[PDB]
């Protein structure tokens, strides 16, 4: 099988034979030595590369991405960031001017992230560069660099790549996929690859039967439905954050702290949900907002509520040949709030994910959707706490009284991320939070002004 | 060019991705790749080692065992053996047992995992108590130093704070992982590696191989970070490559994959510190009694000196008329802890800073004032000494802190915070000021030497080479600036060459923030030799005194005539004047007794202060630094840009150590925090939202290179400022002593808040 793509302004035809080779392995085997390896686990950004296509351009991790995924795309690496004639990008000159580097090892990845950001006139640096670890500089010098360079006009040589186009199954239609998965129920479905590629890099597994989903436009659509909003499985977390920014700010507030921008760009809801992981911050929020989920098995179209999908740790209501086709969200909350608790705010995982959503008939607590991640081998609603909260007054003590019930709802784990005591404690802490937030109180460190 | 804010020697190379690291260097297609097979017990004998499935994994060319080691099996930077390959038994989870050479790095890792090992497990020392309990310790007994008589002092103390608390470890997380490459070269070998100590690499690889030192060459251009992590942990890789090259006949590379890196390599010694501290009713300290329990891991490594430096730094910034330290360096079946920026310094320092915070709180005094009351006296009868008895004659701390306090708007802000807290019940702000006094020089004295070699070519260009290794600290540029400044020419004329044991020999590691100090002197020494030659030549040609020949701004001037530096050099070339010079430096005035705890181990101290402001979520423990204000003494800084850089970088790493950074083992000794997803260094938006750094600019009293001061490590201890501020936020949630532990994770902040509120 043979793909084609733009590589640093120049069309390159690779002839695929191992479909699972990271973009990282491949670039450095080519001698494109400037893309560095820092962890091979999505965390550090040292391998940050720039990809473009009809959607535009974004910085992603070369180590998570596997070759087939860049077919028909335009790809820029560090060695291609500067102009053909030799001129430095405003981003590169800035970084020198402002001493944005010291040992250098993380400098290619920032530059790529900074260029791609410059290319899309994005200025939200804290978020754009959260996936870029630097152990040397304290990041300050890098923030100046970014600001410094933002005055400058975008690189046209970079923009030029837009012109472009304009073994392992690669379907383009949902149908095409259904039929195939129907015959090969035992195959591995790669969406964004952000969970899957760690089985190859870290777990050292070989994936025999492989099908890629990121080249299948109809599966990755946000459509409006009579009953709300239909989000397709292939929609990226970045996109889903973008869409929620209007209708569902609270979800967009939570998705902000989902991995980095470089994972968000390629990681999907379908994947997050098909992974089926107790610490996955997608389900908690979506269950709290009472979204439905859709499955498909060729022509099949089962349609349960999300929470019911997750039966036990490592086990979901998923048939052979059946793939997460989409989820549907209601037209609106706004009684939803989401709480991610981690050791460090940006790119970390949740000890506890508290997602709460109550409706109030004037004063009496009417509806109780309280959902959690990280408290149990499955994401689940706080049943007995939910029960013990209906009919009641919406006030501190109301909930102050109900709290213990969670200890019946869950029996949390202890591990490096947090002690069970604390995981419990913080789970209850979120309820006292919810009331306080919902009554005009100062509640969030992140919103505090220096 | 000294004094100018000139950029890093490789700034452009970095920014373009053309700066090569070890895994980037070209090399022959026949190069093999190396992975270790690691122990899965913490304390076992090996009874069965079947490696057949390893030899048979695809691409695998050789499999190696301790029995297969030609000569030495020792990577320890210390006089006690530490095998590179397990010798009949294992001592922590992650210990290399065998070595695989295969035709690719994947293949190698893959096969490393295929061993059938049988163990006969044994009881394992994992907690510091089990260590005291079992007597699992290094040195045979604790190290004990006393100045005066604490017990007496404390007995009569108007005020006393007794306490105990934990300081956790720290993993380097240098962005460039450990790595090496060995090239068989008829009779001998050439090693390229990511190391801070090429000469030790040479030593080790030589012994591994049976070669005299003159057959082993170590070249090293730059590391993508080291922070002490590469002060010795590069040894196992280099030995592995060398031994495997000798056997296979072909070049051999080995880079640790990140997980391997955290499982294998040592980290920063975690401490339990127990303290008793006393003051009279004026607030002057009477005495301080410390006991240090340090986790050294399974082998000595550099634990002995690390712990020595904690003791040395137990005075914090303060004069103390009676002080005692009892230092237990306890052996455990875990990662052999090693150097990390600060080298025991920040641990001892924090122990004391916690004690003085306690005392202050306990007599309900403003902590800042109490510290300020106990700084060593300003420079100017007999000078105050340290507990080890070194005179402190450079202490500018009193004034620096004053200057920092006004420019940070300290008083006002504190009131602003109180008011804010009073109106809040979910969130809360704390603020702390903490000083720094860091002693400069290897406490192992004979390590305080540095060499340089300089060549001038006939086109007037200069090739510069020294023993220092570049790991991001901007050493090379400073070395360039010195040489440019001495020859009286533009930096651009001076090229830096890779560090190379065959160019400058017998070098110390680049550590103890001594690199620029001593290599700076070494470079200037060769440079002056070279200048002396040109002056003496010109003087004799132009009739006059050599001291009257001027080298400046790339021009030379003698007898009212002036030339370009080049024209002069071509002239001395033709006149047959050697345009090559070695240079060497040994730090003066150093003498001390390690055992008796008395002497002058340091040339001078590096000072500073920081004021961190933070906020905490009283429900969850979540938190942010909002503002930081640093004033730090770089001496007459050799490069103010590069210096601000080190300080900003050092602070963030220090603060990181006392906050989100946490090492965690399971009950079988397995490291659970062994990747970036589980071990959490400051992410971007962790930078202090307002970051103000300013250099105390005042020349050094002692004759260091252009009266500068090492800035390598000192600014790391400014991170205490953050931990102290965090505890200040807690102490505003209740009347109780919060007793915050380090690292101050959200969990640990929540716990300390709850104590202060006084609930379970
Ligand atoms: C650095 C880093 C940070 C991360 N941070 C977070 C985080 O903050 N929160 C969080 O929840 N997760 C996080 N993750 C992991 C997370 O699960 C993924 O990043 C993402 O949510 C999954 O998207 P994906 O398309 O890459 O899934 P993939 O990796 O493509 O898929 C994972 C599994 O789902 C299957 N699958 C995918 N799509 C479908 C489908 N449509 N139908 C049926 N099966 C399917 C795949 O075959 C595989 O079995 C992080 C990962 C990394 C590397
Ligand atoms: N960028 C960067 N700066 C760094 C380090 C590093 O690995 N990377 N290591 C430090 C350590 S551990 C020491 S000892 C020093 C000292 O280097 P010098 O002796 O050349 O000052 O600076 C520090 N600054
Ligand atoms: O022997 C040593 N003594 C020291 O003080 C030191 N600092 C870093 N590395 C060191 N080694
Ligand atoms: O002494 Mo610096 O190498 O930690
Ligand atoms: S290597 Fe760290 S993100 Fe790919
Ligand atoms: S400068 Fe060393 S990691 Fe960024
Ligand atoms: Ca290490």
């Amino acid at each position: 099988m043979e793909i084609a793509f733009l590589l640093n302004g120049e069309t390159r035809r690779v002839r695929i034979e191992d479909p699972t080779q990271s973009l990282l392995e491949w670039l450095r085997a080519e001698g494109l030595t400037g893309t560095k390896e820092g962890c091979n686990e999505g965390d550090c950004g040292a391998c940050t590369v720039m990809i473009r296509d009809a959607a535009g351009s974004r910085a992603v991790n070369a180590c998570l991405m596997m070759l087939p995924q860049i077919a028909g795309k335009a790809l820029r690496t560090i060695e291609g960031i500067a102009a053909p004639d030799g001129r430095l990008h405003p981003v590169q000159q800035a970084m020198i001017d402002h001493h944005g580097s010291q040992c250098g090892f993380c400098t290619p990845g920032f530059i790529v992230s900074m260029a791609a950001a410059h290319d899309r006139d994005r200025k939200d640096y804290d978020d754009l560069l959260a996936g870029n670890l630097c152990r040397c500089t304290g990041y300050a010098p890098i923030l100046r660099a970014a600001e410094a360079a933002a005055g400058e006009p975008p690189a046209d040589w970079l923009q030029a790549d837009a012109a472009f186009t304009l073994p392992a199954f690669l379907p383009e239609t949902s149908d095409a996929l259904a039929d195939w998965y129907l015959a090969h129920p035992e195959a591995t479905l790669i969406a964004g690859g952000t969970d899957v590629s760690l089985w190859v890099t870290k777990a050292l597994r070989d994936l025999p039967e492989v099908a890629f989903l990121s080249h299948c436009k109809d599966l990755a659509q946000i459509r409006e439905t009579p009953d709300g909003y239909g989000i397709g499985a292939g929609v990226t977390i970045a996109a889903l954050r973008a869409f929620a920014e209007g209708p569902h700010p609270a979800l967009a507030g939570l998705l902000r702290r989902f991995a980095s921008e470089q994972v968000r760009q390629v990681a999907t809801i379908g994947g997050n949900i098909a992974n089926g992981s107790p610490i996955g911050d997608g389900p908690p929020a979506l269950i709290a907002m009472g979204a439905s989920l859709t499955l498909r098995r060729g022509q099949e179209r089962r349609r349960m509520p999300l929470e019911d999908f997750f039966l036990e740790y490592r086990k979901q209501d998923r048939r052979p040949g059946e793939f997460v086709e989409s989820v549907t969200l209601p037209k609106s909350a706004p009684g939803l709030r989401c709480y991610k608790l981690s050791k460090r705010f940006d790119q970390d995982i949740s000890a506890v994910c508290g997602c709460l959503n109550l409706t109030l008939k004037g004063s009496k607590i009417e509806t109780a959707r309280i959902a959690f991640g990280g408290m149990a081998g499955v994401p689940k609603r706080a049943a007995a706490f939910e029960a013990a909260l209906i009919g009641q007054d919406f006030r501190e003590d109301t909930i102050a009284a109900a709290l213990p019930l969670l200890a019946q709802d869950f029996t949390p784990l202890s591990d490096m991320r947090a002690s069970a005591a604390y995981r419990m404690n913080a789970a209850q802490a979120m309820a006292l939070r919810y009331v306080r937030e919902l009554s005009g109180e100062a509640v969030a460190v992140l919103e505090v002004m220096p | 060019s000294v004094g100018k804010p000139l950029p890093h020697d490789s700034a452009r190379a970095h920014v373009t991705g053309q700066a090569r690291y070890l895994d980037d260097l070209p090399c022959p297609a026949n190069t093999l790749h190396l992975a270790f097979g690691l122990s899965t017990e913490a304390s076992a004998a090996i009874t069965g080692l079947d490696l057949e499935p390893v030899r048979e994994s695809p691409g695998v060319i050789a499999v190696f065992t301790a029995a297969d080691l030609p000569h030495d099996n020792d990577a320890s930077p210390a006089p006690s053996p530490e095998p590179v390959l397990a010798t009949g038994e294992v001592h922590f989870v992650g210990q290399p047992i065998f070595l695989v050479a295969a035709t690719s790095h994947r293949a190698a890792r893959i096969a490393a995992r295929k061993a059938r090992i049988t163990y006969a497990p044994r009881p394992a020392i994992l907690t510091l108590d089990q260590a005291l309990a079992a007597d699992s310790r290094f040195e045979g007994g604790p190290v004990i130093w006393a100045r005066g008589d604490v017990e007496t002092a404390l007995a009569g103390a108007a005020h006393l704070a007794e306490g105990c608390f934990e300081i956790g470890g720290q993993e380097h997380f240098y962005l460039e992982g450990q790595a090496a490459l060995a090239l068989p070269a008829e009779g001998g070998v050439v090693i390229h590696c990511s190391s801070q100590h090429p000469s030790e690499i040479q030593h080790k690889v030589a012994h591994a191989l049976g070669l005299a030192f003159h057959d082993v060459r170590v070249e090293m251009r730059r590391m993508g970070g080291g922070f002490g992590g590469k002060e010795s942990q590069g040894n196992h890789l280099a030995i592995a490559c060398a031994v495997a090259a000798r056997a296979t006949g072909r070049p051999c590379k080995m880079r640790y994959d990140r997980d391997d890196d955290m499982v294998i390599t040592g980290k920063r010694h975690d401490f339990r510190i127990r303290y008793r501290i006393g003051a009279d009713a004026s607030g002057k300290l009477l005495g301080a009694d410390f006991v240090h329990l340090a986790r050294c891991g399974w082998s000595a490594d550099l634990s002995l000196p690390v712990c020595d430096r904690a003791m040395l730094h137990a005075d914090g910034s303060y004069f103390v008329p009676a002080l005692r330290i009892e230092s237990h360096r306890l052996r455990t079946n875990t990662q052999s802890n090693t150097a990390f920026r600060g080298f025991g310094g920040p641990q001892g320092a924090l122990g004391m800073e916690r004690a003085i915070e306690h005392l202050a709180r306990g007599m309900g005094r403003d902590p800042a004032e109490l510290r300020a009351l106990n700084f060593y006296d300003p420079p100017e009868k007999k000078t105050q000494t340290t507990h080890y008895g070194q005179e402190v004659a450079d202490c500018v701390l009193g004034e620096l802190v004053t200057r920092l306090q006004k420019s940070a708007n300290f008083t006002t802000r504190r009131a602003e915070i109180a008011a804010w807290n009073s109106t809040n019940r979910t969130l809360a702000r704390g603020i702390a000021l903490s000083p720094v006094k860091f002693g400069i020089s290897f406490t192992l004295t004979h390590l305080n030497q540095a060499g340089a070699l300089v060549q001038i070519y006939t086109d007037g260009s200069v090739a510069l080479n020294h023993g220092g290794t570049e790991m991001g600290q901007g050493l090379h540029a400073k070395m360039v600036q010195v040489a440019a400044a001495v020859l009286g020419i533009d930096p651009v004329q001076v090229r830096i060459t890779a560090t190379d044991t065959s160019k400058v020999p017998n070098t110390s590691a680049t550590a103890a923030s001594s690199g620029a100090d001593m290599n700076g002197m070494a470079v200037k020494d060769a440079c002056e030799t070279l200048r002396g030659r040109l002056a003496g030549f010109v003087a004799a040609r132009e009739g006059c005194a050599a001291r009257d020949v001027i080298f400046d701004a790339g021009q030379v001037q003698a007898s009212g005539k002036s030339w370009r530096f080049a024209e002069i050099v071509a002239a001395a070339y033709m006149a047959r004047i050697s345009l090559s010079a070695t240079g060497f430096y040994a730090t003066p005035k150093l003498s001390w007794d390690r055992l008796r705890g008395q002497g002058r181990p340091f040339l001078y101290f590096a000072y500073g202060a920081a004021i961190t402001e933070v906020v905490i979520d009283r429900l969850t423990g979540e938190n942010r630094i909002l503002r930081t204000d640093i004033l730090h003494d770089a001496g007459a800084s050799l490069n103010p840009a590069l210096d601000i850089g080190q300080i900003e970088g050092a602070y963030v790493q220090g603060a990181g150590w006392l906050t989100t950074e946490e090492l965690v083992w399971d009950h079988c000794g397995r490291l659970m925090t062994h990747a970036p997803s589980t071990y959490k260094i400051p992410a971007f938006s962790d930078r202090p939202r307002i970051f103000n750094v300013a250099l105390w600019d005042q020349p050094n009293r002692e004759e260091t290179i252009f009266r500068s001061k090492a800035v390598g490590e000192p600014p790391f201890l400014l991170g205490i400022s953050a931990f102290l501020a965090l505890h200040d936020a807690c102490a505003a949630c209740g009347p109780h002593w919060p007793d915050l532990q380090a690292p101050a994770t959200p969990e640990a902040v929540l716990a300390a808040v709850r104590r202060a509120e006084g609930r379970a």
